[PDB]
């Protein structure tokens, strides 16, 4: 897995790659890394897929019922502080590499959460097996005072650093930008590079081609 | 009615009744006093000699918290017994984790809270007894008073039990006559005094004089006992003054 | 001593036009020793249906959970849980015994009755959902179903042609696994109606 | 603990445990009967971890006897197997599982039909037409899967077995003392004698 | 010390009235009025904002409350007793069903929670009922549009349309005078403004007036962009503006 | 598990 | 009256009935006499029978090697308090191996006695008892009461009629003080003092109960022939 | 303490009654009738719906009958909040049975167990009892068809016909006088409508003040089926019956 | 890590390297390891960077809860709370903490707290991997009641070479000034600090 | 009638312990005063100490919960330390849990939910007293709330509590629909104290001395008490005006 | 296992 936060002047862009693994094997070739803390807080997962999955959920559901009961749209500290107070408690047994992102009352913000519960500011960060691809070119490419257009180009190919050098990485780019005063904008597969191309031959089979023992209709009614 | 007979009810005034009970097993207690001074507090305290074959100096009233805190206290003695029992936990707690000896206000609300809990449910009795307070921290002198209701406050001087208007009255002099301050060693006479002349409200069996003082110059900011000397010429100036 | 390798056995589930197909073998063994041939790993809650490879006792025990927890659904909702709603409880269900797992590959196929949209998932021990437009793997043999199902498969096939399509893919996988095989069934899913066909192959 | 095994026949089931009890370099006994009887037509035989396999098997048959008194009424073969491989499905997550492997010989009164359930100490629990435990299946379900018929009677079913228990005798490294063989049909449960 | 009251304070007396559950419906009965009407294509629920004193912010008490993004709660009786069974609410929407099936609950099935909630306040120890009546209007994509009335005793009915409170009986006589199965939500909230008048005796404005709608899918209050199957919540709260706007057409 |  | 129903509920004056109540217990029981030296502590207890065919009802209680009491009031409460008291003893040794100090078991007894007044459900002690013992710091005799209140005297007596020894004992205050390394002349006027409680009823051999600790004696109980030198 | 303030809600009256469970009963007797009919090919449950108004929605309402499994239903007299607590224990009671026999739980264990509940509540907790009385309708293969009714005593008994709830009185009594053994479910749904027209407090039975349920084996070859009647289908068999 | 705190004439400085590594890739090369845990008390943070905020963010809840009753607490009180954490939870804990405060009765404080959970009070303190390569050149330079600029100057040079020698520190050198003035950062790069 | 003793309903539907607990609100015989700026929120309440043997600084009925929150109480001071100690709890765990300072209003809130629980559980007593909360809050800006023994909460353009309260209360009503406005429109909190004392003067028909009176000011991140020297310095403003 |  590959995942970028990019700070610019106006918001924050996070992205990730579409790749689940079960060990060598490719279990999904476009899988969504990008979660939905709240409407304007937006999470990054790389670890047990699993894991990242339920602690996004759990917190997100905390954050709901925090913001009714304050009525107040919840701030991207708050997500941080509680999933780090419950990663911390486990000891690292929740496997979950977080980039946390988001824009809320205070402004714009960026910040990663190991699975041992350390926290990390930045204005530009990544995790997963493809980090040290991505940061290659982020550590390249990055300067102060980035666009929109700007950090949109720079957290893909942060990304696509990932999907071609690291072969825990691949498939497609997914990237969802927070910007101040706007709604959120979620780009599922904002890049498709990995199309795969015409197969030889059409391996439909002649009907009858397998060998039957019996027939039933199942009743699937009351 | 019946709002008397279950604690943490309030009767239609919005009085909790069980507590102004409490208050007359205190007011019923022998008197009790603190003086603050220059630079700490004088405790003393009237001890009823019901009998000849009480052994004298060995029934001590006065109780000490940690090493800088005096406590005395007027109505059922064993309820006292009871909160400076607690005290001296709250007290061993804060310096256990803070590392610094627990400060006098600090401690004052730590009595409060715990006596206050006691008027929450009808489950446990309010406490029958007006404790006095006080020592010496990093901030200077302190002493407090504080009530069967949880009601508490710092004090110039503090009188409870039976003679508490008489030792009022008294106290209430010495801070109109020494604006500037009362030194250390003064306020154990004054303490004497105020004892022998409260001891008029209850002077069918005559008594024994027991005082204790922190001072940051005298006792070097640790709560002891006047003894020998030091309370024979404390006994001797209120003696004097009496007659 | 490895759980999910003990019983074997394989689950594949795929999708065509207007149909959904879910299929596994009948083997059920002691690793080297083959004791049922008749163990089937399909089950069905109402018109949503249910694969489980994996350890053979947690099999039985997820059934038998899954149909007390859609039973008690039906009750309360007054109506027979969706696919989408049914892989969201399995996901819940797995994850709840996150430091103590039921040793499974769970498989989800189905058709939404409201929307009529074709709909198959997948998930590992710990909960995690793999949702698949084209197939989804699961057992001993799951290399081997990856392989046939990602060269065979092509989208929008009839009912008939995916029938043949899927039992290929999962017959020649099997054959290349010793603790997978010992018999075949196949579910073919229509709107409102379903053919089960017992395939034959290979008895060793 | 070793050898049992289990033959569904036609208007029967036959169950068949060796007698031997060993324990080191010493056969302690060799008339041990490694069943009870959980109701009136359900019979349960038992192999594994020393103690826990007899401590679980009165167990097991204390709760169906309870049932039976309570409800005034036998509980199906089915009904049974399920209830037991549940109490092994919980066991095996536990501090200490019971190690028991078990066969469950009922004839079903009200379907009129004799049902063998083979459940080992996991709780994987199946329905067969004959079943074993331990190493016997090694060479049992190959000599049964030639021999056996579905529509054999009582007497064929025992003959079955007596070459069941011959190729033990012949080929297993362990003495186990043969075997005590009992029958569970519609009259009930009853013991072969001479075998 | 410890919670000694481990016995029921609510019992059967001898006419086989459950006492604490009627003075309970007496406190409902001295509450403020709110109403609840079903339309076609939508829900209204509506109240007055009883003003404790005018230099009390009556925008910061809240008597219309989102339960879910597509369930709206309104209540008669104590207002404190309300805010914390919104609280209870709201987490048992999550707890007890999001969190398992990663969706909101139906109206029907969060209804039955708010329910139990109250009757267990009816038979737990050491706990009074709760002193409120509440309206829950909602929508789900297999039951549609619904409005339920709870009531202290943990009872709850599905209505057409009622109301609850101090000017009940009245507002139900003018409400079944009004209400058809053909109303559409324009209409509904035109009746729930003549039927609150009656109630009301002070200011009747946008101020004063607090009123919902479980209506139309509001993308544009979702707060993101770019999942087509989530659309935004069918609550929404009438503006202090939109009711003045509908007042003039009265 | 799968990772990601 | 209204206000005697538990030991939770004060009454208009500021009384605890529940506990005056138990104090009404003690006057109740037999008498109990307790006196000191500076060398020696003595215990004398009148024990009392249900009748002619009936045992003595044992008062005096060993709690260490240097420490007992004698009891007067309800005997089940005294084997609960001196039980304790045995292990607060039983502490200090193994812990701090230390004779537990005669002034920290009054406190320990107040504290303990204090938790029943106030706690709903509970109930006051119905006993009240005289530690005697010998520590660092010479000969003690305490008074327990079991509203909490522990007083220490050079002599005192609790029981029916226990004000004819108090008043004895106050006026020979001077007298028995300094009998100093005399075991027997002090138990004498320990006899003597018991002996101003009696009406009808004389000192027999298996009606008296006397009890001693001292500098160089561990507390050890006389009954039967050996309190017939005193009689 | 809090002594003072405990009703003491499990203890007997000098006679030997439970006066929570007698006054619970008093509660009860004022809730809408609810009737039970065992016929030998099916069973009947009507319930009147108490004083019903013109804007209460009909059709997605459930006060009275209540769905335990696909084999069981229950009538309710009392409090529905307090019934519905009893119905959730009794559903997860029945999948209990399920997961660990793979069996449908017969309708006797079900009935004891909720009974036993009930019993609990009267005798230990020091909490009311549940102002509830149930009619539990049900087959299974070894009693077939079976009525049953539990009050909040937790005692339960088994009947051909009964009534809970108010004018019991009056309905046992017109039961008693048309059942008979050899009826059949078409004769006694009749039964069911003709007495609680007769016995209701309201001017004239009406569908929108009825629930009605029948288990009849009406469905395809040796297997139950559960029909929880709607409005409409309430309005045609008044009709037919010639009450309407 | 490379962490020090020096009193000083007029308070105390706390000085950190900005390196956070997981074996040798440095995960975070701009890290704040200065810390605050009340106005004018921070801390220097070394050893499992999810320990130490755990610890520090208890502190402050701690102090936060202290200061709302009893006023502002003593760094000897804030060194106390650290030890409580760190003793009592040894055996789960890696987190060598340097606390350093400004009272205006005490002036400038500085509490070490080792792996152990034991507390010395020292008039400067240097810890983290990169302290072992100091420990000659530190004790020789160090002097009591120095002024700012030879005290900013005496931790520049010091953690230069702490950085140089030791591969697990580097990046920025982050500075906390703690006077009666306030809090001033300082913070100094590469191109400065390398060529000392 | 154990209705009336414990927090169960009367048959007309009331709650007698909470309406009591309301009547021990006036016990203490104090007025408070709390009105808002632009950039501060000044609470001021009445400062009586009758003994001459009390020590004048340690009688408060004025708290610093947190660094942002002040809150000032009408009842007995035990239930008032009680309410006190348990919102600067609250305030704290909040910090810590959620990574930002508590609201003014969801201390209210949180606060008004505990006093709710006192009234609907029988073994706990409502506390006698009325919370007053001020901030500068970072979101609302200047913010009053106020929670009471029945649990109901809500927030204030300006408001009082004590025994004459309605006189306090009907005076800023006359002033808000003169300014038209929701708050005292003054730059400087010194001023707006002012006002604050001026209109309690007016309103209770009483002088005051800088011993007679306790003044709370919450500005943007910080809430302080006046000293009897920054109180005497603001009342020989009004005088020479 | 970040480390500083
Ligand atoms: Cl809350
Ligand atoms: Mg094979
Ligand atoms: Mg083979
Ligand atoms: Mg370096
Ligand atoms: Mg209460």
């Amino acid at each position: 897995t590959t995942i970028v936060g990019v700070k610019f002047n106006n918001g924050v862009v996070i992205a990730a790659d579409t790749r689940s693994t079960q060990g060598p094997i490719v279990a999904d070739k476009n899988c969504a890394k990008l979660h939905r803390i709240s409407p304007k807080i937006w999470c990054a997962g790389a670890g047990t897929a699993a894991d990242t999955e339920a602690v996004t959920q759990l917190i997100g559901s905390n954050i709901e019922l925090h913001s009714l009961y304050t009525s107040r749209e919840p701030r991207v500290v708050s997500a941080l502080q509680m999933l780090k107070q419950h990663l911390f408690k486990y000891q690292g047994h929740i496997g979950a590499y977080l980039i946390v992102a988001g824009v809320d009352p205070t402004g714009s913000h960026l910040f990663s959460i190991h699975a041992h519960g350390s926290t990390d500011v930045g204005y530009y960060l990544s995790l997963g097996s493809g980090s040290l691809a991505a940061m290659a070119v982020l550590e390249s490419h990055w300067k102060q005072d980035l666009t929109k257009e700007e950090a949109i180009k720079l957290a893909s190919d942060a990304i696509q650093a990932g999907i071609w050098n690291d072969l825990g990485s691949g498939s497609n780019v997914d990237v969802c930008v927070m910007e101040i005063g706007k709604d959120a904008e979620y780009l599922r597969n904002y890049l498709t590079p990995n199309v795969r191309e015409e197969k030889q031959k059409s391996y439909k089979f002649p009907r009858g081609t397998t060998a039957v023992l019996k027939e039933s209709i199942v009743n699937i009614c009351d | 009615t019946g709002y008397d007979l279950s604690n943490s009810v309030f009767s239609p005034d919005g009085r909790n009744f069980q507590v102004e009970y409490a208050v007359k097993a205190v007011e019923n207690g022998t008197t009790s006093i603190g003086i603050k001074c220059n630079d700490g507090v004088v405790f003393a305290v009237e001890k009823l000699i019901t009998s000849k074959l009480l052994v004298p100096q060995k029934n001590v009233k006065i109780q000490v918290v940690d090493r800088h805190i005096g406590c005395v206290y007027s109505g059922l003695i064993p309820d006292g017994r009871h909160l400076v029992n607690r005290g001296r936990e709250e007290a061993a707690s804060f310096k256990k984790l803070y590392k610094t000896p627990i400060p006098i206000p600090a401690f004052a609300d730590r009595l409060g809270q715990y006596v206050q809990a006691h008027t929450l449910y009808n489950s446990v009795r309010p406490f029958g007894v007006s404790t006095i307070f006080g020592g010496v921290d990093k901030n200077g002198a302190h002493l407090y008073m504080l009530e069967p209701s949880g009601s508490y406050w710092g004090y110039k001087g503090a009188a409870t039990g039976k003679g508490r208007q008489s030792a009022k009255a008294e106290l209430e002099k010495l801070v109109d006559h020494h604006p500037e301050g009362l030194s250390a060693r003064e306020a154990v006479k004054q303490a004497a005094k105020i004892i022998y002349l409260a001891h008029e409200d209850n002077k069918e069996k005559d008594f024994e004089l027991e005082i204790s003082w922190c001072s940051l110059s005298e006792t070097n900011g640790l709560h002891k006992f006047v003894k020998g000397d030091l309370l024979q010429e404390a006994i001797d100036f209120a003696q004097k003054e009496i007659n | 001593s490895d759980p999910s390798s003990i019983n074997g056995g394989i689950v594949v589930a795929m999708t065509g036009k207007d149909c959904v197909a879910i299929a596994c073998d009948l083997r059920l063994g002691s690793q080297s020793l083959g004791v049922s041939n008749k163990f089937e790993k399909i089950f069905h809650y109402g018109h949503v249906f249910l694969g489980i490879t994996g350890l053979a006792t947690d099999v039985t025990t997820l059934n038998e959970m899954f149909r007390y927890k859609t039973n008690l659904y039906k009750l309360k909702e007054e109506r027979a849980i969706e696919p989408e709603t049914f892989t969201q409880l399995v996901s819940s269900s797995l994850y709840e015994r996150r430091f103590g797992p039921y040793f499974v590959g769970p498989v989800v196929a189905g058709i939404n009755s409201k929307s009529g949209k074709p709909f198959i998932a997948g998930f590992d021990l710990i909960g995690c959902i793999d949702e698949a437009k084209d197939f989804i793997v699961s057992g001993t043999a799951s290399d081997q179903l990856f392989g046939m199902c990602e060269s065979l498969y092509e989208p929008n096939l009839e009912p008939e042609d995916l029938f043949e399509t899927i039992s290929q893919a999962l017959l020649n996988a099997a054959d290349r696994d010793a603790l997978s095989g010992w018999g075949a069934v196949v579910y073919i899913i229509k709107k409102d109606e379903v053919v089960k066909r017992y395939l034959k192959m290979r008895q060793d | 603990m070793d050898i049992i095994l289990g033959i569904r026949v036609q208007d029967s089931v036959i169950l068949a445990s060796s007698k031997a009890v060993t324990r080191g370099i010493s056969v302690l006994k060799d008339s041990d009967d490694k069943t009870r009887q959980l109701s009136p037509h359900t019979l349960m035989s038992f192999a594994g971890e020393a103690g826990d396999t007899v401590q679980f098997a009165e167990y097991i048959q204390a709760n169906i006897q309870l049932y039976s008194i309570r409800e005034d009424y036998e509980l199906s073969p089915q009904a049974v197997s399920s209830f037991v491989r549940q109490e092994l499905a919980k066991s095996i997550r536990s501090r200490r599982p019971y190690q028991v492997n078990v066969l469950i010989g009922g004839y079903d009164k009200k379907k009129n039909k004799p049902e063998l359930y083979q459940i080992d100490y996991l709780g994987t629990k199946v329905e067969l037409p004959y079943g074993a435990h331990g190493y016997s299946g090694f060479y049992t379900f190959s000599l049964l899967d030639h021999h056996y018929r579905p529509d054999m009677t009582t007497e064929e079913g025992l003959d079955l077995l007596k070459l069941c228990v011959q190729e033990l005798e012949k080929r297993m490294p362990m003495d186990f003392k043969g075997v005590i063989v009992k029958i569970v049909d519609k009259d009930g449960i009853r013991q072969v004698d001479d075998f | 010390m410890t919670d000694r009251y481990s016995f029921s304070l609510t019992t059967f007396s001898p006419s086989g009235k459950l006492g604490q559950i009627d003075y309970a419906l007496t406190a409902v009965k001295q509450g403020v009025t709110s109403l609840g009407i079903k339309a076609t294509n939508g829900v209204v629920i509506a109240t007055e904002k009883k003003s404790s004193s005018p230099l009390a912010m009556s925008e910061t008490l809240s008597k219309v409350s989102l339960l879910t993004p597509d369930i709206g709660a309104v209540y008669s009786g104590m207002g404190p007793d309300y805010r914390v069974l919104v609280d209870k609410s709201r987490k048992v929407a999550h707890t007890s069903y999001k969190r398992i099936y990663g969706e909101y609950p139906p109206t029907k099935l969060l209804v039955s929670e708010v329910a139990k909630i109250m009757q267990e306040a009816t038979q737990s120890g050491g706990v009074r009922p709760f002193g409120v009546s509440l309206l829950i209007a909602g929508h789900d994509e297999f039951n549609g549009f619904s409005l339920y009335q709870v009531d202290p005793s943990g009872s709850y009915f599905p209505w057409k349309a009622t109301a609850i409170g101090k000017g009940s009986v009245a507002a139900k006589t003018f409400l079944e005078k009004r209400w058809n199965d053909e109303l559409e939500l324009e209409d509904a909230i035109h009746i729930a403004l003549l039927t609150l008048k009656e109630s009301v005796e002070g200011e009747f404005n946008g101020d004063t007036i607090e009123l919902a709608i479980i209506g139309d899918e509001n993308p544009d209050l979702l707060g993101y962009t770019g999942i087509p199957t989530d659309k935004g919540p069918r609550f929404r709260k009438l503006t202090s503006q939109e009711i003045n706007d509908r007042l003039e057409a009265l | 598990f799968l990772w990601x | 009256n209204n206000y005697d129903g538990d030991t939770v509920t004060f009454s208009p004056t500021g009384r605890l009935f529940q506990v005056e109540y138990a104090l009404e217990a003690i006057k109740q029981g037999s008498v109990t006499v307790g006196l000191r030296s500076n060398t020696h502590a003595v215990l004398v207890a009148l024990k009392r029978n249900a009748d002619e065919l009936s045992s003595y009802q044992k008062k005096i209680i060993k709690c260490d090697e240097h420490m007992g009491l004698s009891l007067a009031g309800l005997a089940p409460d005294a084997r609960v308090l001196s039980n304790y008291l045995r292990q607060q003893c039983n502490y200090s040794s193994l812990v701090f191996n230390r004779k537990l100090a005669v002034e920290r078991a009054g406190h320990l007894l107040c504290d303990k006695a204090q938790k029943n007044t106030q706690s709903y459900g509970g109930r006051p002690y119905g006993v009240g008892l005289l530690i005697i013992g010998y520590d660092k710091s010479g000969a003690h005799l305490l008074e327990f009461q079991p509203s909490g209140n522990v007083t220490e005297l050079y002599g005192t007596a609790i029981g029916a009629r226990s004000q004819g020894a108090k008043t004895y004992l106050e006026r020979t205050l001077d007298t028995f003080i300094k009998i100093d390394g005399n075991p027997d002349e002090l138990i004498k006027a320990g006899v003597e003092a018991i002996s101003q409680s009696l009406r009808d009823e004389s000192l027999t051999v298996d009606n008296l109960s006397i009890a001693i600790v001292g500098k160089d004696t561990p507390f050890t109980i006389y009954d039967g022939e050996a309190v017939a030198k005193y009689i | 303490g809090s002594r003072r303030y405990d009703s003491r809600t499990t203890i007997f009256s000098p006679e030997g009654r439970l006066y929570q469970v007698e006054y619970a009963l008093e509660s009860i007797s004022h809730a809408g009738t609810a009737i039970g009919i065992m016929a030998s090919d099916g069973i009947v449950l009507a319930a009147e719906r108490k004083v019903t108004s013109t804007l209460l929605e009909q059709d997605t309402s459930t006060e009275k009958l209540y769905k335990l499994n696909d084999k069981i239903a229950v009538a309710v007299a009392g409090l529905t909040a307090d019934a519905e607590i009893l119905i959730n224990t009794a559903r997860i009671h029945a999948q209990n049975y399920l997961k660990t026999y793979n069996e449908d739980i017969p309708v006797e264990i079900l009935v004891r167990r909720l009974s036993d509940i009930k019993q609990g509540y009267t005798q230990h907790g020091g909490l009311r009892p549940f102002g509830v009385s149930f009619i539990y309708a049900g087959y299974d293969d070894r009693y077939g068809y079976q009525l049953y009714t539990s009050n909040p005593s937790g005692n339960y008994t088994g009947w051909k016909a009964i009534s809970v709830g108010a004018n019991t009185s009056a309905a046992q009594t017109l039961l008693q006088m048309d059942y008979k053994d050899d009826m059949k479910v078409d004769d006694a749904i009749e039964l069911a409508l003709k007495t609680l027209s007769k016995t209701t407090d309201s001017s004239a039975l009406t569908y929108d003040r009825l629930e009605f349920a029948t288990i009849r084996k009406g469905a395809n070859d040796g297997e139950v089926y559960q029909k929880i009647f709607k409005p409409q289908e309430i309005k045609d068999i008044l009709v037919k019956t010639g009450i309407t | 890590t490379s962490i020090m705190a020096v009193t000083f004439k007029d308070g105390v400085i706390l000085g950190a390297d900005s390196r956070t590594t997981t074996g040798a890739y440095i995960a975070n090369r701009v890290t704040d390891k200065l810390t605050r845990v009340h106005d004018k008390i921070w801390c220097c943070r070394s050893g499992s960077a999810a320990d130490t905020q755990a610890i520090a963010d208890i502190v402050q809840y701690h102090l936060e809860l202290y200061t709302s009753q009893y006023g502002t607490p003593s760094t000897e009180t804030a060194a106390s709370v650290f030890k409580e954490l760190c003793y009592e939870n040894k055996d789960n804990l890696t987190a060598g903490i340097i606390v350093a405060g400004y009272d205006d009765k005490n002036k400038g404080e500085v509490y070490t707290i080792p792996l152990g959970g034991s507390v010395h009070k020292l008039p400067y303190a240097i810890a983290g991997s990169g302290s072992t390569f100091i420990y000659g050149y530190c004790d020789k330079n160090f002097r009591e009641n120095m002024s700012k600029e030879e005290t900013v100057d005496f931790i520049k040079h010091s953690l230069s070479q702490a950085i140089k020698w030791d591969g697990s520190s580097g990046g920025v050198i982050r500075m906390v000034v703690l006077t009666a003035a306030g809090v001033e950062r300082l913070i100094f790069y590469p191109d400065e600090y390398e060529q000392l | 009638g154990y209705d009336r003793h414990i927090t169960i309903f009367s048959p007309e539907g009331r709650l007698y312990q909470v309406e009591y607990a309301f009547k021990a609100t006036n016990q203490t015989n104090i007025n408070s005063l709390a009105v808002r700026g632009k950039d501060c929120t000044v609470v001021i309440s009445q400062k009586k100490v009758p003994d001459k043997l009390l020590d004048p600084t340690t009688v408060s009925y004025i708290f610093c919960i947190s660094r942002t929150i002040g809150m000032v109480v009408n009842g007995p001071i035990p239930d008032a330390r009680n309410a006190a100690l348990r919102a600067k709890a609250e305030a704290a765990e909040f910090r810590y849990k959620y990574g930002y300072d508590m609201p003014c209003d969801v201390l209210a809130k949180r606060m008004a939910n505990l006093s709710q629980i006192y009234t609907q559980r029988a073994y706990m007593r409502p506390l006698g007293v009325i919370l007053t909360f001020v901030s500068v809050d970072e979101e609302l800006g200047p913010s009053i709330y106020k929670t009471d023994p029945a649990g109901y909460y809500v927030g204030y353009k300006a408001t009082a509590t004590g025994p004459k309260q309605q006189e306090i209360t009907t005076n800023l009503e006359n002033h808000f629909k003169k300014s038209k406005i929701d708050h005292i429109n003054e730059e400087s909190w010194e001023k707006v104290v002012e006002f604050a004392i001026t209109h309690m003067i007016d309103a209770l028909g009483t002088e005051f001395s800088k011993n007679d009176l306790e003044v709370g000011v919450a500005t943007k991140d910080k809430f302080f008490t006046l000293s009897a020297e920054n109180i005497e310095e603001r009342l020989v403003a009004i005088a020479e005006q």
